[PDB]
């Protein structure tokens, strides 16, 4: 039983935020509550609303009720969120979550399974793809990649298509006064391996379709 | 809403209780208060449900109770792991669901750790675009406070510096990074640049050069 949010990571102020949750390992039509929950970075959790799988009834957070629509699709096994006329207050990590229960009238319900969450940024700023620069490289050596000047979050970085995980450290991004982000990812490797083993950082910034595998070599 | 202490500070090994004050329309209307743990980078984690039940996977150290309209989470034998935000929540008659405001739990007494510093010069291809970004990566330190100083030929550099707020690594130490954004002309105009990280009165410095 798994849930997965998807949708645009960037929405302009006053527009409508739309998200979908794909549910696996169980029928959405079963006797569960299906929920949308959000958390602005650095702030608290907030229940948005629910749709009841068996009968399709919705309940919404009263402070959001006028702007919120929750739907479900029995085929596809999905339910979704529409949040209209957004502002920067709506910038948040959005989660879908299953609400299970025993009896409800005696016990209410609780959220046992959650999606991984999707960040949605509400901003009028333009999407901007990063530049990806190698950070070129004793018994041990640090090498890396600079992912420079992008918007919005997030960027993902893996190494050698996910086969190199040991010694990898991807750093949280800096937000510069420009309004653009930069992050770096570093891997420490044996120096004897250099010139033999190839190291490639796999960078993805989906909002800008910037998908780069950058080879990192010692400077010559 | 449901009211929690914003902050609680305790020491390793000790026990802590976090309260959650609601109404007779939620906490006092059902045996349906639940508790969630949240670390940055992961979905909230269910700790307690139906006031005091633990799902499989949640340790013995977590327990829940309620009295009237106030629910309580107790965590025993506090470890570095337990540093997180904790939320209570409840169904509310007869139709909605409400989270507590959250409680930031700090666990003190963790071992001091000095930072490791890695400094990279600009790449060749960035320079070809007439820019130069120096990257100072700072890792494995505790507590999570550092001061960064950049120098060019031993002179202080104030312009072009951006430095992140420290964030926890998986190993419960902190990481941070500092970026010095220059032009290529600037980079080539000096003999060297240094990143100096000061942590609890001790300093670690790295230098790069064109």
């Amino acid at each position: 039983v798994q849930l997965q949010e998807s949708g645009p990571g960037l929405v302009k102020p006053s527009e409508t935020l739309s998200l979908t949750c794909a549910v696996s390992g169980g029928s959405i039509g079963d006797d569960y509550y299906w929920n949308w929950i959000r958390q602005p970075p650095g702030k608290g959790l907030e229940w948005i609303g629910s749709i009841y799988g068996s009968f399709g009834g919705t309940n919404y957070n009263p402070s959001l009720k006028s702007r919120v629509t929750i739907s479900m699709d029995t085929s596809k096994n999905q339910f979704s969120l529409n949040l209209s006329s957004v502002t920067a207050a709506d910038t948040a990590v959005y989660y879908c979550a299953r609400g299970s229960y025993n009896i409800v009238v005696l016990f209410g319900y609780y959220f046992d399974y959650w999606g991984q969450g999707v960040l949605v940024t509400v901003s009028s700023a333009s999407t901007k793809g990063p530049s990806v620069f190698p950070l070129a490289p004793e018994s041990t050596a640090a090498l890396g990649c600079l992912v420079k000047d992008y918007f919005p979050e997030p960027v993902t970085v893996s190494w050698n298509s996910g086969s190199l995980t040991s010694g990898v450290h991807t750093f949280p991004a800096v937000l510069q006064s420009s309004g653009l982000y930069s992050l770096s990812s570093v891997v420490t490797v044996p120096s004897s391996s250099l010139g033999t083993q190839t190291y490639v950082c796999n960078v993805n910034h989906k909002p800008s379709n910037t998908k780069v595998d950058k080879r990192v070599e010692i400077k010559t | 809403a449901l009211t929690q202490p914003p902050s609680v500070s305790k020491s390793l090994g000790q026990s802590v209780t976090i309260s959650c004050s609601g109404t007779s329309s939620d906490i006092g209307a059902y045996n349906g208060v639940s508790w969630y743990q949240h670390h940055s980078g992961t979905a909230p984690r269910l700790l307690i449900y139906e006031v005091s039940k633990r799902p499989s996977g949640v340790s013995d150290r977590f327990s829940g109770s309620k009295s009237g309209n106030t629910a309580s989470l107790t965590i025993s034998g506090l470890q570095a792991e337990d540093e997180a935000d904790y939320y209570c929540g409840s169904y509310r008659s007869g139709s909605t669901w409400v989270f507590g405001g959250g409680t930031r739990l700090t666990v003190l007494g963790q071992p001091k750790a000095s930072p490791t510093v890695t400094l990279f010069p600009p790449s060749s291809e960035e320079l070809q675009a007439n820019k130069a970004t120096l990257v100072c990566l700072i890792s494995d330190f505790y507590p999570g406070v550092v001061k960064v100083a950049w120098k060019a030929d031993g002179s202080a550099v104030n312009a072009g510096v951006e430095t992140t707020t420290p964030s926890k690594q998986s190993n419960n130490k902190y990481a941070a990074s500092s970026y010095l954004s220059l032009t290529s002309d600037q980079w080539k105009s000096h003999k060297s640049y240094s990143c100096q990280v000061t942590h609890e009165g001790s300093t670690v410095e790295k230098t790069v050069a064109p």
